[PDB]
């Protein structure tokens, strides 16, 4: 009943957060104050279990690699070595040479079992063994009350309903129930998303317990003050605790290949069985009693194997995936390496991910005008002018007045990327000032803070005063800042290029409408403002004190206003142009609040300017939000809060009918199923997230991506890519090469089938015109797995032949891999000129040596006898068997060195699809290098000394190299003249039965 | 569920004929062309001359019941037990009777006594159809020696045809008068090819058995007169020598092994192929 | 006599061929 389990975990939790503390006493039995006894907690502790995740389920066993041996391919290939095996065992009737054939053939189809079957396991391995690793922990030993006494105890002999206080630096120990707090402030950027630090407070606030304040949660630190509360879910119960576990129990998905992989292996094996069976007849039908007429069926089931498209597969494979390893995309499994290029829709977090969760100096107020700060990580963008005297007064005002101060190893490092003890806001400015306006160091200690005032409770302010160094004017320096209202109530003197004056009702509404400006902008907005001290009142040498005001709080010089935002990563924006250029649907998921949203998707691009929503729509006309009709909004925000009163087709109803979407106020448990709904319209989803809120999102999509140093440790656990540097810029090259990949693969696979056509017919028309065996098996395992290699190799490494990010995502059940036309190429029509020229080079040797064409038909079966040694030819020579068995090998070689031939004509027609090879040339290096090697390789064999003794190839008299050309040849003009009339005539019937 | 589809066969019957009439028209121009390489490669073939015949240089020796494993297993009582062996000799002799050989345009009678070479001309086609040396069942006494004592054919003792395998053009060379060690042979070292047997061959050999070789005029080999070869298109029903040897005292309920090696300069040993200028068969005549 | 040939030149011949193919392309994926 572990379903059930499952299904209330997709289900968004619930509690009881809202009692009177009376009630949570009576509940659970515990003093609010003292806690409880440590009988009752070495009671609870071993009642259910420590405060404690139960460890990762999965710690898998290693005999699973069988099934990479097995599947459907392995297996004919299983049969293929048991059966030669045997056939050797029935070689032990006489005296036999076979101690250099036919047992080293059944080892050496073992081996391609066995060294592929290591190979694909190592691959899909990784994605078992490397994609779920991320450990690096400090354990926290919580503060507990109990019995009064204060004791800290390791974090897991923690139970449920006790006394625990945190405080500043503290990791929550499990999720608690606030029962007093004072100040207290907490990080939930990793378990919701939530940027900023929120406060805290016993008191009940919201209702979806995530947002209500009453309540912390496992893995979130304190951020500051101090509180208390009571222990309500311990372990694995908690909220984090559900998630981490429905992270782990969901299922990876398929990656768009392997499928075509299986499908693949189903088509050589049926027509592997349809010919050794309609053929296992006719050897029966003929002669051969049941002993070599199952040995042929041996002979052809084998041989029809492509032994090494699988190592050319593997390689096409390694060579993107390194592709992507020079673009700073690293997979862990070979196969999401393409996912990208193929993906429509893409999710992602606004917090952790698409920015730097660092508040940051966005829009200034001097001289009644707004200037744009710069917002990049890098500072590759545009810093305002500052020249005039308001900004070197609002400068000195905002960096002396400030608690926040640099850390001891910051100053190689950028300087916004660096570390700061501070506020956030006293952060931003901070940094934003040691930025434009040079250091701070000898500026902070210039100024004698003479007394301060942190932040108040009532009104909103914070004020510091200085001596005068200046040399013009010796009088005392006031600065403060505080909200923009209720600092306007409390001023009136105005400050222009260094002198002042007083507030006009005129500039006044200039002022209220550039806070609601650039307040509505999403940005958090502060007054900065100061004033000098009348020296006369006040003299130059008299300590003020901090009871009383002791200068003016009114009168006060405004100098401006300075907006601030968690700004984007600098790579996301120009990220973002590109991934709609390719027509990818972009999303917005996240946890984070409507506004801040609102602002932070209409400032990336997601959402297009002049865009407006259901709601921008419904204020712009002052009319109720319900009567606008929802076809006319592009867009669309929705609420996490309709969000869990909605079913499937409404939302099937959003997707369809909203270009830009931006969801907000969306439980972990919520990503999960949004990545489900981009998935009930089949197309593919890439997920990149930050917290753990986005586990289950990148658990679920096709494929998740993480971040490698602002990313937590279980939704990095289950992300099946990884961004080290968290450059997001990343991405905009992983879905050019997923796209490339895809392309330069077609061209892989056509190579290596387009010679299971001169493999086989030689093993076909044998039994059928009964003549001498044309092509051996030695042979056929050259070409698949010997020669081509590295030609194969070199097919990947291609280029891209028009320009790839103009054209749109393909579709996956039209545009597939391995489609019905490749087929009608390679096997169709270029692999039937490649036997027709290797068959001509069987005809041209037999024939040269004595045995006229016409005669070798019924032949053997006196051929293949051991002791006819006396068989006469259309010369009527008398042949012994070890001399016209030497030239069947050397009549199985030079077909090998005619296939070569032609897998050149046919590797230069297959390095492009569309275009004439004269147009993309060969600028592959690689590809030029295969054929050097391919040839090499094949004259090394046949001419190598005692090569016709291990594996009875023989050399070549030279008249046969010759006997391919043509075949090479006209195959490189037929697929020409294809790839031209291609390119005159797209509209039909040359390029829509051919095209792959 | 695809094979069938709303007025339409299986993958898009609608352009059925475009797809299959494209495999019509490429594949009969694929076998126009290959038949016309083909066609090619037929026209450079000399018409009477194969091209290359390295490959047969050591020519090899045979015998006529090319039994399973060159072992002559049989019971001098059943009469099937020999059935096998004894029919292929019929057969393998049935193109040699004097009447098959009748008409004279085709045959010539050559001398009954091993001769010099019979060079006709060239091996060209300049001259008409050449004749072929004729052959007697008599030249071997008892085994197949005619009708009179060989009704059995081995029945009682063993014996067997070796011969020589065709090589188009072989002007075989016997060893000369100074010859390299060739056991027990007669002093007609000049015109003939002379062969001889052995139990075992170059160590300790259960050595039992008497030999008796039946040739042409009485000789131990292959007669010089009927060589070189000049092919079947230019000499058809042409009639190769054989040789004959017997084995008399045999032990019957015992196998030994026998080794025919054939010597001379023009002939050559292979150590991976035992078929090559030798001759091997296993016997055993059990009762 | 026609049953000789000469096997061990272009043996030779073929691995020269096989030495100089491959190098060259020992040149051609070096581009530097
Ligand atoms: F982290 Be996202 F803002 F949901
Ligand atoms: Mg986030």
């Amino acid at each position: 009943k572990e379903r059930d389990m499952d299904e209330l975990k997709k289900e968004v939790s619930m509690d009881d957060h809202k009692l009177s503390l009376d009630e949570l006493h009576r509940k659970y039995g515990t003093d609010l104050s003292r806690g409880l006894t440590p009988a009752r907690a070495a009671e609870i502790l071993a009642r259910d279990g420590p405060n404690a995740l139960t460890p990762p389920p999965t710690t898998p066993e290693w005999v699973k690699f069988c099934r990479q041996l097995f599947g459907g391919f392995s297996m004919l290939l299983w049969i293929g070595a048991i059966l030669c095996f045997l056939a050797y065992g029935i070689q032990a009737a006489t005296e036999e040479e076979p101690q250099n054939d036919n047992l080293y053939l059944g080892v050496v189809l073992s081996a391609v079992v066995i060294i592929t079957g290591c190979f694909s396991y190592y691959q899909e391995a990784k994605s078992s063994k490397i994609m779920e690793s991320f450990k690096n922990m400090v354990p926290q030993q919580a503060l507990v009350i109990r019995n009064g006494e204060k004791m800290s105890i390791n974090a897991e002999e923690v139970v449920v309903g006790d006394l625990v206080e945190v405080k500043g630096g503290d990791r929550i120990p499990a999720d608690l129930r606030i029962i007093s707090a004072n100040g207290c402030k907490v990080d939930n950027s990793s378990l919701t998303g939530e940027s900023e630090p929120q406060t805290r407070s016993p008191d009940f606030t919201n209702e979806n317990p995530l947002e209500t304040r009453n309540i912390a949660f496992f893995s979130t630190n304190c951020v500051e003050g101090t509180a208390r509360g009571i222990v309500v879910y311990t372990g694995d119960r908690t909220v984090m605790g559900r998630i981490a576990t429905l992270a782990s129990g969901l299922e990876g998905g398929q990656t768009p290949i392997a499928a075509e992989i299986e499908h693949f292996i189903h088509i050589i094996t049926g027509v592997a069985v349809f010919l050794g069976v309609s053929f296992f007849i006719l050897s029966l039908i003929l002669e051969y009693t049941w002993l070599e007429a199952v040995i042929f069926l041996i002979g052809i089931i084998v041989a029809n194997v492509p032994e090494g498209l699988l190592a050319t597969v593997t390689v096409c494979l390694t060579l993107t995936a390194k592709r992507m390893a020079r673009k700073n995309c690293l997979v862990k499994n070979l196969e999401a390496v393409e996912t990208l290029g193929s993906t429509s829709t893409i999710c992602s977090d606004k917090t952790g991910t698409l920015t730097q969760n660092r508040m940051t100096v966005a829009h200034m107020w001097s001289d009644n005008q707004i200037h744009e700060a710069d917002t990049t990580e890098n500072q590759s963008g545009v810093s305002f002018d500052k020249t005039s005297a308001t900004w070197l007064a609002l400068s000195r005002i905002a960096g002396l007045c400030n608690r926040a101060v640099f850390q001891a190893n910051q100053e190689n490092l950028p300087i916004l990327k660096r570390a700061v003890a501070g506020d956030a806001s006293e952060s931003a400015l901070l940094k934003c000032i040691e930025l434009c306006c040079g250091s701070v160091k000898e500026m902070r200690e210039r100024y004698t803070k003479i007394v301060e005032i942190p932040f108040n409770s009532t009104n909103k302010y914070q004020l510091s005063i200085h001596k005068n160094p200046n040399t013009a004017e010796p009088r005392h320096l006031l600065v403060m800042k505080g909200a923009p209202e209720r600092i306007l109530d409390r001023c009136s003197s105005i400050l222009i290029h260094g002198k002042e004056q007083p507030l006009d009702e005129e500039l006044k509404d200039a002022f209220q409408n550039a806070y609601l400006e650039l307040g509505g902008l999403g940005e958090r907005v502060l007054g900065f403002c100061h004033l000098f001290l009348p020296d006369e009142q006040f003299p130059e040498g008299f300590q003020f004190d901090t009871d009383d005001v002791n200068f003016p709080l009114d009168n006060l010089c405004f100098v401006g206003l300075i907006s601030m935002i968690d700004p984007p990563r600098a790579a996301v924006p120009d990220a973002v142009g590109k991934c709609r250029s390719a027509g990818i649907k972009v999303i917005m998921v996240t946890g984070d609040h409507p506004i801040t949203a609102k602002a932070i998707a209409k400032g990336v691009g997601i959402i297009s300017e002049g865009n407006e929503t259901v709601e921008d729509i419904a204020a712009r006309l002052n009319i109720p939000v319900s009567q606008v009709n929802p076809r006319d909004a592009k867009a669309c925000v929705v609420h996490g809060s309709d969000l869990k009163d909605m079913t499937s087709e409404q939302l099937d109803d959003i997707l369809k009918y909203h270009t830009e979407i931006v969801f907000a106020r969306t439980s972990p448990q919520q990503k999960l199923i949004i990545v489900e709904g981009c998935q009930r319209q089949g197309a593919i989803v890439a997920v990149t997230g930050d917290g753990v809120n986005d586990s289950p999102a990148s658990k679920k999509a096709d494929i998740g991506v993480a971040m490698g140093i602002a990313g937590s440790d279980v939704s990095k656990q289950a992300a099946d890519m990884i961004l080290l540097d968290d450059n997001f810029a990343s991405i905009v090259t992983g879905v050019e090469e997923g796209r490339l990949i895809f392309d330069n693969l077609k061209k892989s696979i056509a190579y290596t089938l387009t010679s299971n056509i001169p493999e086989i017919t030689p093993f076909l028309i044998f039994i059928i015109a009964n003549i001498p065996l044309p092509l051996g098996t030695v042979t056929i395992l050259c070409i698949d797995l010997g020669t081509d290699m590295v030609p194969a190799i070199s097919l990947a490494y291609e280029q891209a032949e028009s320009d790839i990010m103009k054209r749109q995502p393909r579709n996956p059940k039209t545009d597939k891999l391995v489609n019905e036309q490749l087929i009608s190429m390679a096997y169709g029509q270029i692999g039937m000129i490649q036997a027709l020229g290797g068959f001509f080079t069987y005809f041209v040797i037999l024939a040269e040596n004595g045995f006229l064409p016409i005669h070798l038909l019924g032949l053997r079966v006196n051929w293949d006898d051991r002791w006819i040694n006396d068989v006469e030819d259309s010369y009527g020579q008398q042949w012994t068997y070890e001399q016209r068995k030497i030239v069947e090998f050397t009549c199985h070689t030079p077909f090998f060195v005619t296939i070569v031939v032609v897998q050149w004509a046919d590797l230069v027609i297959c390095k492009t699809r569309r275009n004439s090879v004269f147009q993309q040339g060969m600028k592959n290096k690689i590809l030029i290098f295969g054929l050097f090697e391919e040839t090499a390789l094949a004259a090394f064999l046949s001419y190598c000394p005692g090569m016709g003794v291990a594996l009875r190839m023989y050399p070549l008299k030279p008249t046969w190299w010759f006997c391919a050309f043509p075949y090479s040849l006209l195959i490189f003009v037929y697929d020409e003249v294809r790839k031209l009339i291609i390119r005159r005539r797209p509209g039909g019937w040359v390029e829509k039965e051919t095209y792959y | 569920w695809n094979s069938e589809k709303k007025e339409f066969l299986g993958r898009t019957g609608g352009s059925w004929f475009k797809i299959l009439l494209f495999y019509v028209i490429f594949y009969g121009c694929l076998a126009g062309i290959f038949i016309g390489t083909i066609q090619v490669m037929l026209l450079t073939i000399s018409e009477f001359k194969p091209t290359y015949q390295d490959r047969v240089a050591p020519p090899g020796l045979t015998q006529i019941p090319q039994s399973q494993k060159t072992e002559i297993s049989f019971r001098p009582n059943d009469p099937q037990s020999y059935e096998s062996y004894v029919v292929s000799i019929v057969r393998f002799l049935e193109k040699y009777k004097d009447l098959a050989q009748k008409d004279d345009m085709i045959f010539e009678d050559c001398g009954n006594v091993p001769s010099e070479l019979k060079e006709r001309g060239e091996y060209n086609n300049e001259r008409g159809e050449r004749k072929v040396c004729r052959f007697r069942l008599e030249w071997l006494g008892n085994c197949s020696g005619l009708n009179d004592e060989t009704y059995g054919y081995k029945d009682g003792k063993p014996c067997v045809i070796i011969k020589l395998n065709r090589v188009l053009g072989f002007k075989p060379k016997p060893p000369k008068n100074e010859s390299l060690e060739t056991y027990p042979v007669m002093k007609y070292n000049p015109y003939v090819l002379p062969v001889h047997c052995t139990g075992k061959r170059d160590e300790d050999k259960e050595k039992v058995g008497t030999m008796e070789y039946f040739g042409l005029g009485g000789y131990p080999g292959f007669p010089l007169q009927y060589y070189p070869y000049y092919g079947k298109l230019l000499q058809p029903k042409y009639l190769q020598p054989l040789m004959a040897v017997q084995f008399t005292n045999l032990t019957m309920d015992t196998e030994i092994r026998i080794e025919c090696k054939a010597y001379g300069e023009n002939i050559g040993y292979s150590e991976k192929d035992r078929f090559q200028g030798r001759f091997d068969v296993k016997i055993e005549v059990k009762s | 006599d026609p049953f000789y040939y000469d096997y061990e030149t272009v043996r030779n011949g073929g691995l020269i061929f096989a030495a100089l193919a491959f190098i060259v392309g020992l040149i051609i994926i070096l581009s530097k």
